[PDB]
């Protein structure tokens, strides 16, 4: 309902939207899986300061182990980036401090899961931090195991930042990606032994098309239109907001040009 | 064995030809033969070809030698190489081996011919025979790490005056 | 060593499923295909992250001090 | 037909670096040679007591994977219980130049 | 002692890649040193990219001495001399 | 380095946004020469390739055993039934335009060993420092931070290239240069040398 | 130990402005603009709603060395239309269909069952 | 600076698949001109050439050398063509065995065009500016 | 020979290598970390300063950085220390020891260094990461790939030594190998397999693309190729673009077998000006060839430009291929199932074939071939029974890919394997062997203890029936072992002969170097050559034109050289010439044409006595193929308008060239006569192509395109004069030794007609230097 | 470390080819490269 994309929704649950983009440029929908695969900013720890580690894992393992784990990244937008508040080091504003303590506690085996984990600094009350289960068991991930007087203890600075710069960073996963089924286009060439028809299979996404029709003689005039992606989430940020902060980061990203461009015109005629 | 031959209307007609192939060397007495060509049959043994048909037929037997060695493999070397080579194992005399028998060892400089082989005996005879060393060569410019005459140092460079202007 | 968070490609966020894998074979007699499918694992790059895995973890814990 | 013996199983000429090969008879022969250099070179679990022992100079892989594809001989060897190398999806294509 | 006479041209005209190279460098380690140069720099600073405009000036007061078997020599100046490889 | 003698060093490191990626949304985690195959002749290295995918796909364990009735035919009318293209081939698209790649391509999961040899540990550069004892050259190894050595075999090429102001100083200025005085007569280094 | 931190695929060094735009001396009324820190998903999307406007002759950008971050677009445009204009009427296009797909995309989502 | 350099109608006699899918090369003689066969390269892709067929080929020139092709926009700018099929190209010998006759070279950036007649002593020029038109 | 021979020295580094698409030819990439190690002295200067002081105070850590600071009177200011360091004032007369900065004099070698070539200056970029980074196609004179190679550097102190590096070691002069008459680098793996798709007919790019190649190419003329196809949709061939990375005024020709200048699949390879007008491109092109692309280029534009064409043809081969794909599945090594079974079967009556030369040779009816046992001709026999068994199974499988197959595809691009490889792979291996027999009896008469005593069939002997793909069986797998083995053996041990004949032959001829006298003599002032290779000419800029003046019909040469001015069915038509009639008659003139005729067949004599054999095709300098193509379309001449030269013009004009083509300059008889001999040969190909008959209708040329190709064949000829300096010793023996280095394995079997029978390889060239006394093969022939 | 434990030395007609009698004992394939390549089996 509007004069440009066109955006379709078929399935899409708590982690999964499958849609179909119609009426798009292809450099549009390309540019729009990758700002989305590593553009988008969210949180994880990003600094980890060691007390005592007794366990079998070394130090740097564990730290390394931390940042990948998924910490919710809602509110994110409102957390200045700890390279800019003027706080010296970390802070509130710039960071949510977090801290692990687990010990050996019996004879068997003490599984340390990330619901161990403890936000520490104030909130300023907005949704940032909370490490994310999925766990039909209610444990989120899994740091590390003990045995007997093992101790572990931890202090986690999370940090605001874009998967471009690590991929601890990346509320993305995988992205599904495909246009024209029955190559139409002929953007490829089969490479065969037989009836490359019967050697390729169809695509779910032959269903939404018609055959392309032997008897008919191929279409040159042709561009690239109507998408099959599938975004899955990775949880920090739900689903949707991916796909929708990502058109705002590149829609950000392109105007932070046409802004910088225009800072650049009355300032050399001008003085 | 093929030939390529001149016909009397002009092409290089392809005439095919009997040869005998041998295991063996005895030059001296195959072609007094009657019934054969003692201007063409050509024995690999280039050494027996060096007292047979004296030493410029050496030089192109051996030269021949070198070159089916490398052509053989598919290989190609300008002729003004293995020439070259070829050539330095002639000029003295008779065929020069590329050992401390062939070259080396002659008169040369001894500095030189001692960073080769055999690096004291070189000396120590050297030291008996009070030998004066030209000092020309590659090898005995390094050992005094002054700039040799090659290439870059074949000539020397000096101030013209007159500019002066 | 122990099962790590999100596999290598993909991304998607494997180090939760290691417990829930086991108690899938043992505990309800399944092999390890169909226990990978029930488990969210339909990509085969985050597949090998748990069918190839090994939990040397176990054996480290078994020293002492 | 008038045997006297049996081979065991033919995958018992090989060596205990060899028997890490898969498909070694798949191969051009030199090849499964270097790999027995190679192998030698890899990198993993070389001991579970790494931890305790106090070695000039030794190296192990975060996380270490039993192959997918594997030997029977491997068994034997205890390859998937001290893997030297990990699944990676790999792509055979030009792509760039690099 | 003994020097070819100005006259008979016994040797080449032109100059060896190993002549030009060797004066090039001469040049340049004089160029490098603060001594004058006989050319008005077209907005060049580098002691090897000037000298190679001292070349095409054809303005490098300098003397090939070359060298025969026999010990005798002939001189040639980088006036003579031309440039063509 | 795989497991069939398919040796390689890192040339480059892309991100998963500059990769090419199958319609799954797959990304490979590294990418090898099509042109190192028919020049070396490793079969295997390809079939361990497309036996392992039907094993990540189905779950089980790889025979990869030596004698065996295993066949890539075998193998394929397996991965077919599994709703793929059944010798391996997978339709990718370029990373940076999304521009369905003409060409499909061998991709799939294969065993990769991580061999030492780390640049950062083979690294060296020099310019001046430790000498010798007896020399006065500059020592070896690159745990002493020594010089490289300029063997005869190099000096060669350097004479064929006619550079010789440039071989007598890898003779002089670096390493060995050493200033001494001799006589008018006897030409020896029994001068005396109080200098000052 | 040579490698370069990651934040330089971002963010701007000291006297590095984010674009410089030059005059192509080539071919008249063109122009090679340098975008910093910049890839493949700001240069292929510039580009192609930049093919669009029939008012331009040529338009095409180029990644120097994957090594570093930044790319150059080259534009020439029709005589008496500066290419600047032809780069801001550009962007906004894209805008315009980000602002409404963000819309369109909503008016779906909040739709859909789960 | 202008105006056609040939013109006929040709009978489509062999359309020969070498190893192509994207090209031909299409075997056409001449109508009422007699002793006249014309060896073209055709990518059939595009347009679609069955063997027992008929042409209207076109040579012409019309419409610094190179001026940098400009985009199509032909809504606005008069065309130079009313034929299904156009092609650029460049000529690069003149056969003259015996003849007679005279024989053509042309090269459309690769595909390949050799025409025979004799009625075209004053028509094709040693020169780059080449066309080739299509119709029916 | 380890202390004064081969010192180790400073100012050097080392690393793991690197290829780059990206970078240029002649440069290196260098990593910060070693660009900030290696210091080059620089003396203060008033050009410097400004940039220096900076350097200076920039500190040993930011890249453009210094550490040291020389003054007057010999001090050494550290700059990671001292109080000063971030003062002092740098005046004139000072050095500083600055980092070493892009585009740079450094010598950039790759052990085993056994050319000039493996030698070589290149131009610094420096970089991040930690390997040295350079251009794919600076492969193959090093021998380097990049699967864990290192690399050396060696940096200047000295501008005399920075110029020595850049003016004679510098990568772009040595393109073209003074070794085999022809260019050393080319286009190689990725950009070939790709410069070949890209130049098929099919293969159409578009306008999205296409405007991005073209601004791919740096310095592109900044204009849009006209659209080959202009029809419905606006395309461009593939070779319409590429021909963007060509020069402009480069000719090249080919016709490789079915080539009518329309060829069927687009055979040989015709290139006119800048543009390309049909054929694919590929090795024989492309690459490192005799006639290819580079040399044509090399020759005619310079270095310079050529090693800026590298960079362009990749870049957009580059691009073109990123953006298209390439794959090897195994898919690209099954064949039809009619043809598997084809195969087995053509096994089978080859298999079969020799069971009836036992059941023949068993029954004592087979006859031993004169000079050779029973048992000989039997081995003999049954060997060539099982190498044909798999070359036509093999040329069964080649027979039956498809042209989408990728693993062809690149032999057909020649970037990687060979037919052999396919045949292996796909249809089967073949026949094993050790020390030029076939599988050995180890144990006693028979092979492995799971075979009867006495047992001479295929499989007992080591013939590997099945395929790479089927994959070998138990047996097999051992013999086929037993092979490959002897592969490392040789390479472990020969070598170690291969490299010390490399020395020797090294330390014998070293100090040969030409004279200015241009005598080839060593350090005695012994002659060795009156002339270097006995015309005087350096190797580098030669090649091999044909003198077709030999192979020709006793009458068809007549045809082409002989001008009957006196006569009216052979004289010139006037449509040849200003003059044409009123030249017909004239006995003064054809004293002159005469003259030239006398010569000319004395010429086809002379030649048909020192090239005995009937072959033309002889390197020599100066092309004169192209020297006329490079006038012709230089002049812009039409063959329709006459000519404006003089018969004297032409005929009195040849004979003045010759008059100085110097080589030796001396003014003496005998001199004069060495120099009119050491011209001799090239002159039958000047006299033979300079024909009145030919530079008046094969290609009419005029008054001043004349002046023109003359006065520039005398200029190309002195160029190509050898350098007195060079020092043809070491050239020599390296020229020698590298190919030498290249002999392994087999040595000596070798595909062809099996056998030798005689001693070929490194042990032959190891008694021909020798000058060995017992030689294991001594042979007579005679006709 | 097992591959080491099952060294076979050798010190100094054609001591280096794989000898038929090796089937099933020494191991084909497994050599050092280069040096002294051959001279040196596993078991
Ligand atoms: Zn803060
Ligand atoms: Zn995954
Ligand atoms: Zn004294």
């Amino acid at each position: 309902s509007e004069e440009g994309p066109q955006v379709k929704i078929r399935e899409a649950s708590k982690d999964n939207v499958d849609f179909i983009l119609s009426n798009v440029d292809l450099a549009m929908a390309n540019s729009l899986r990758r700002v989305m695969i590593a553009e988008i900013p969210t949180l994880a720890i990003d600094s980890v300061e060691v007390e005592t580690n007794t366990t079998v894992l070394a130090d740097e393992f564990i730290a390394h182990r931390l940042g990948l784990i998924p910490l919710q990244s809602m509110d994110i937008e409102q957390l200045e980036y700890s390279r800019d508040c003027f706080c010296e080091d970390h802070c509130d504003k710039c960071s949510v401090v977090l801290t692990l303590q687990a010990f050996g506690e019996s004879e068997s085996t003490t599984n340390v899961y990330s619901k161990d984990l403890v936000i520490v600094s104030n909130l300023m009350g907005r949704n940032i931090g909370h490490p994310i289960i999925q766990d039909k068991e209610g444990n989120g991930v899994l740091i590390c195991k003990l045995r007997k007087g093992q101790e572990l203890k931890l202090t986690c600075v999370a940090k605001k930042g874009i998967a471009k710069e690590h991929a601890k960073w990346g509320p993305a996963a995988a992205i599904e990606f495909e246009y024209d089924p029955w190559n139409k286009l002929k953007h490829t060439d089969y490479w065969y032994e037989q009836d490359s028809a019967k050697e390729w299979p169809q695509s779910k996404n032959c269903e939404y098309e018609d055959p392309p029709n032997e008897g008919d003689p191929f279409d040159y005039k042709a561009q690239a239109d109507t998408f099959y992606m599938n975004v899955e989430s990775v949880g920090s940020i739900p689903v949707d907001q991916v796909v929708v902060r990502g058109i705002d980061t590149l829609q950000k990203k392109v105007a932070s040009i046409l802004l910088a461009l225009t800072q650049m015109d009355q300032d050399k005629v001008n003085f | 064995y093929d030939r390529k031959v001149p016909s009397p209307t002009g092409e290089y007609v392809k005439e095919p030809e009997w040869v005998l192939e041998t295991d063996g060397v005895n030059l001296s007495e195959v072609m007094t033969v009657p019934g054969i060509d003692p201007t063409r049959i050509y024995t690999n043994s280039f050494i027996d070809i060096m007292e047979v048909l004296g030493i410029e037929a050496g030089r192109a037997a051996l030269y021949k030698e070198v070159y089916n060695v490398i052509a053989s493999d598919g290989s190609y070397v300008n002729y003004r190489h293995m020439a070259l080579l070829v050539d330095v194992m002639t000029t003295q005399g008779g065929l020069t081996s590329v050992t401390r028998h062939g070259f080396n060892r002659s008169n040369t400089g001894a500095l030189m011919r001692c960073s080769f082989e055999e690096t004291v005996e070189i000396l120590f005879e050297a030291g008996a025979s009070a030998e004066l060393d030209d000092c020309r060569g590659v090898s005995e410019n390094v050992i005094l790490g002054q700039m040799a005459p090659i290439g870059t140092g074949a000539f020397d460079v000096m101030i013209d005056e007159e500019s002066l202007v | 060593m122990i099962v790590p968070v999100r596999c290598f490609s993909c991304g998607k966020v494997v180090g939760d499923k290691w417990e829930s894998y086991l108690n899938l074979l043992q505990e309800d007699e399944l092999d390890e295909g169909t226990a990978l499918s029930r488990l969210g694992l339909k990509r085969y790059c985050c597949r090998r992250m748990i069918l190839t895995h090994v939990d040397l973890i176990e054996k480290f814990l078994r020293y002492n001090p | 037909t008038t045997f006297t013996h049996c081979e065991i199983h033919p995958s018992m000429i090989l060596g205990v670096a060899a028997s890490i090969i898969p498909f070694p008879d798949h191969n051009q022969s030199p090849r499964n040679t270097y790999q027995s250099a190679m192998g030698k070179q890899a990198m993993g679990v070389f001991l579970t007591n790494y931890n305790v022992r106090m070695d000039t100079m030794a190296n192990i892989l975060y996380y270490p994977q039993k192959p997918l594809g594997t030997t029977r001989a491997m068994e034997y060897l205890k390859f998937r219980e001290l893997p030297a190398g990990q699944n990676a999806i790999v792509a055979i294509a030009c792509y760039s130049g690099y | 002692e003994k020097a070819i006479p100005k006259d008979q041209r016994a040797t080449t005209p032109y100059m060896t890649k190993y002549e030009r190279a060797r004066i090039l460098g001469t040049r340049a380690l004089q160029i490098s040193m603060n001594a004058p140069v006989f050319v008005d720099l077209e907005g060049e600073t580098d002691p090897l990219r000037i000298a190679m405009k001292e070349l095409a000036e054809k303005k490098i007061p300098l003397v090939i001495r070359r060298y025969l078997p026999d010990g005798s020599f002939e001189d040639w100046s980088v006036e003579e001399l031309i440039v063509d490889l | 380095a795989s497991r069939h003698g398919q040796k390689g060093t890192i040339g480059i490191t892309y991100r998963r946004e500059d990769m090419p990626f199958t319609a799954e949304g797959i990304v490979p985690d590294l990418i090898i020469n099509p042109h190192a195959i028919p020049s070396r002749m490793t079969v295997a290295h390809l079939i361990e390739c497309l036996l392992s995918k039907v094993a990540a796909l189905s779950g089980n364990e790889g025979d990869a055993s030596p004698f065996t009735d295993i066949t890539v035919e075998g193998i394929s009318k397996l991965l077919r039934e599994h709703g793929y293209q059944s010798r391996g081939f997978e339709v990718m698209y370029n990373g940076h335009t999304g521009k369905k790649l003409m060409a499909q391509i061998f991709f799939g999961p294969t065993y990769y060993q991580r061999l030492r040899h780390m640049v950062d540990d083979k690294i060296h550069a020099r310019a001046r420092g430790p000498m010798q004892v007896l020399t006065r050259q500059p020592v070896e190894g690159r745990s002493r931070d020594g010089g490289l050595r300029f063997g005869e075999m190099e000096r060669d090429c350097m004479i064929a290239h006619g550079a010789a102001s440039f071989l007598k100083e890898r003779l002089m200025e670096a390493s060995d240069a050493f200033r001494v005085h001799i006589c008018g007569i006897c030409g020896l280094m029994t001068v005396i040398a109080k200098l000052n | 130990m040579n490698a370069p931190d990651r934040f330089e695929l971002f963010l701007l060094g000291e006297g590095e402005s984010k674009l410089k735009i030059d005059p192509d001396t080539k071919a008249p009324n063109a122009v090679v603009i340098t975008f910093e820190k910049e890839d493949h998903t700001l240069g292929n999307l510039i580009r192609a709603e930049l093919l669009n406007d029939r008012k331009v002759l040529f338009a095409a950008y180029k990644v120097e060395h994957p090594f570093f971050a930044r790319f150059k677009l080259r534009i020439q445009t029709t005589e008496g239309y500066d290419p600047k204009d032809a780069l801001k009427n550009a962007c906004n296009s894209i805008i315009n269909k980000l602002g409404a797909l963000k819309t369109n995309f909503e008016t779906e989502w909040n739709l859909q069952t789960l | 600076m202008s105006n056609t350099l040939f013109d006929d109608i040709f009978q489509v006699s062999e359309v020969d698949p070498g190893r192509y899918n994207k090209v031909c090369r299409i075997e056409a003689a001449s109508t009422t001109q007699d002793q006249c066969k014309l060896t073209l390269d055709i990518n059939v892709e595009l347009f679609p050439v069955a063997a027992q067929d008929s042409l209207t080929v076109t040579i012409a020139s019309s419409l610094s050398a190179t001026r940098s092709w400009r985009p199509p926009q032909a809504g606005d700018r008069s065309l130079a063509d009313d034929y299904d099929y156009v092609m650029y190209g460049t000529a690069y010998k003149f056969e003259e065995v015996s003849k007679d006759l005279i024989a053509v070279y042309y090269s459309f950036g690769g595909l390949l065009m050799r025409l025979e007649g004799n009625y075209r002593n004053l028509n094709n020029l040693k020169q780059e500016n080449a066309y080739l038109l299509i119709r029916r | 020979r380890g202390n004064l021979m081969g010192k180790r020295v400073d100012f050097s580094a080392r690393t793991v290598i690197s290829g780059d698409p990206n970078l240029e030819l002649d440069q290196v990439g260098v990593p910060k970390s070693i660009a900030k190690t290696l210091t080059y002295p620089e003396v203060v200067t008033p050009y410097n300063i400004d940039r220096l002081t900076q350097l200076v105070r920039n500190g040993p850590n930011e890249h453009p950085g210094a550490k040291y600071v020389i003054r007057d009177s010999g001090d050494r200011i550290d700059l990671r220390y001292s109080k000063r360091a971030g003062d002092i004032q740098l005046q004139y007369g000072w050095k500083v020891e600055r980092h070493i900065m892009d585009n740079d004099p450094v010598l950039f070698n790759r052990q085993p260094s056994l050319h000039k070539m493996s030698m070589m200056a290149h131009r610094v970029k420096v970089i991040p990461y930690s390997t040295f980074r350079l251009n794919l196609s600076v492969t193959s004179p090093y021998n380097a790939d990049f699967d864990g190679d290192e690399m050396n550097l060696h940096v200047p102190q000295s501008e005399e030594t920075r110029a020595e590096l850049s003016q004679l070691c510098a990568v772009p002069l040595q393109i073209v190998s003074p070794q085999s008459n022809k260019p050393c680098m080319g286009i190689v793996q990725d950009t070939l397999c790709g410069i070949r798709k890209l130049t098929l007919r099919d293969t159409f790019i578009e306008l999205d693309q296409v405007l991005n190649m073209l601004y791919w190419v740096p310095d592109w003329d900044g204009v849009i190729p006209t659209p080959a196809i202009i029809k419905p949709k606006p395309l461009w061939s593939g070779k319409q673009i590429l021909s963007v990375a060509i020069p402009n005024g480069i000719h090249l020709q080919r016709f490789d077998e079915g080539t009518t200048l329309l060829s069927p699949k687009d055979n040989g390879m015709l290139i006119i000006d800048g543009q390309i007008i049909f054929g694919v491109v590929e090795k024989k092109t492309v690459g490192s060839s005799n006639g290819g692309l580079i040399h044509v280029v090399t020759r005619e534009k310079g270095p310079q430009v050529c090693a800026k064409l590298f960079g362009n043809i990749q870049k957009v081969v580059n691009f073109w291929l990123l953006h298209n794909g390439f794959s090897t599945g195994i898919g690209d090594t099954i064949a039809d199932g009619p043809t598997m079974r084809e195969i087995t079967e053509t096994i089978a009556e080859a298999k079969k074939k020799v069971l009836d030369v036992t059941k023949e040779a068993q029954a004592n009816l087979l006859t031993a071939k004169h000079g050779m046992t029973l048992r000989e001709s039997f081995e003999d026999n049954v060997v060539r029974f099982l190498n044909e068994a798999r070359d036509k199974a093999g040329r069964l499988a080649e027979v039956n890919l498809k042209d989408l197959n990728n693993v062809k595809q690149m032999v057909m691009a020649g970037s990687k394997g060979s037919f052999i490889n396919i045949a292996q792979m796909s249809a089967c291996v073949g026949q094993q062997s050790v020390e030029g027999k076939r599988i050995a009896f180890g144990f006693v008469d028979r092979t492995l203890p799971h075979f009867s005593k006495d047992d001479y069939s295929p499989e007992s002997k080591g013939f590997v029936e099945n395929s790479y793909l089927r994959g070998l069986t138990p047996q097999e797998f051992f013999f086929h072992a037993m092979g490959g083995r002897e592969g490392l053996i040789d390479t472990a041990v020969k070598t170690a002969e291969t490299g010390y004949i490399q020395r020797r032959l090294v330390k014998a001829l070293e100090d040969i170097m030409v004279h200015y006298d241009n005598t080839t003599r060593n350090s005695l002032g012994n002659v060795i050559q009156f002339i270097y290779g006995e015309d005087g000419m350096d190797a580098a800029h030669i090649e091999k034109q044909s003198l077709d003046t030999i192979g020709g019909s006793d009458a068809a040469f007549e045809k082409r050289y002989r001008v009957d001015l006196l006569n009216t069915d052979h004289t010139l038509d006037p449509s040849l010439l200003e003059s044409g009639s009123e030249i017909l008659g004239d006995l003064k003139l054809q004293v002159l044409l005469d003259e030239e005729y006398k010569q000319l067949v004395k010429d086809r004599k002379f030649l048909r006595e020192v090239f005995v054999d009937g072959e033309a095709n002889w390197p020599l300098p100066v092309n004169i193929r192209r020297i006329i193509q490079n006038a012709q379309q230089t002049f812009h001449i039409d063959h329709t308008k006459p000519s404006d030269l003089t018969i004297k013009d032409i005929v009195l004009g040849v004979k003045d060239l010759q008059e100085n083509l110097l080589v030796l300059r001396g003014k003496n008889e005998i001199i004069q006569n060495a120099q009119r001999d050491a011209v001799t040969l090239f002159c039958c190909l000047l006299r033979s192509r300079l024909a009145t008959r030919r530079v008046l209708q094969e290609y009419r040329l005029t008054k001043q395109a004349f002046d023109w190709v003359l006065s520039n064949i005398e200029a190309q000829f002195l160029r190509s004069v050898v350098h007195p300096g060079e020092m043809v010793g070491v050239l020599a023996a390296q020229s020698i030794g590298e190919p030498a280095t290249q002999m392994t394995l087999n040595t000596f079997h070798f595909a062809g007609v099996a056998s030798k029978k005689v001693t070929s390889g490194v042990p032959r060239l190891k008694e021909i230097l020798n000058v060995a006394k017992n030689m294991k093969t001594p042979s007579l022939t005679v006709y | 470390t097992l591959s080491h434990l099952r060294r076979t030395n050798t010190p100094i007609a054609k001591p280096r080819q794989l000898h038929n009698t090796h089937w099933g004992l020494v191991c084909p394939a497994e050599t050092p490269e280069g040096q002294a390549c051959g001279l040196v089996k596993n078991l």
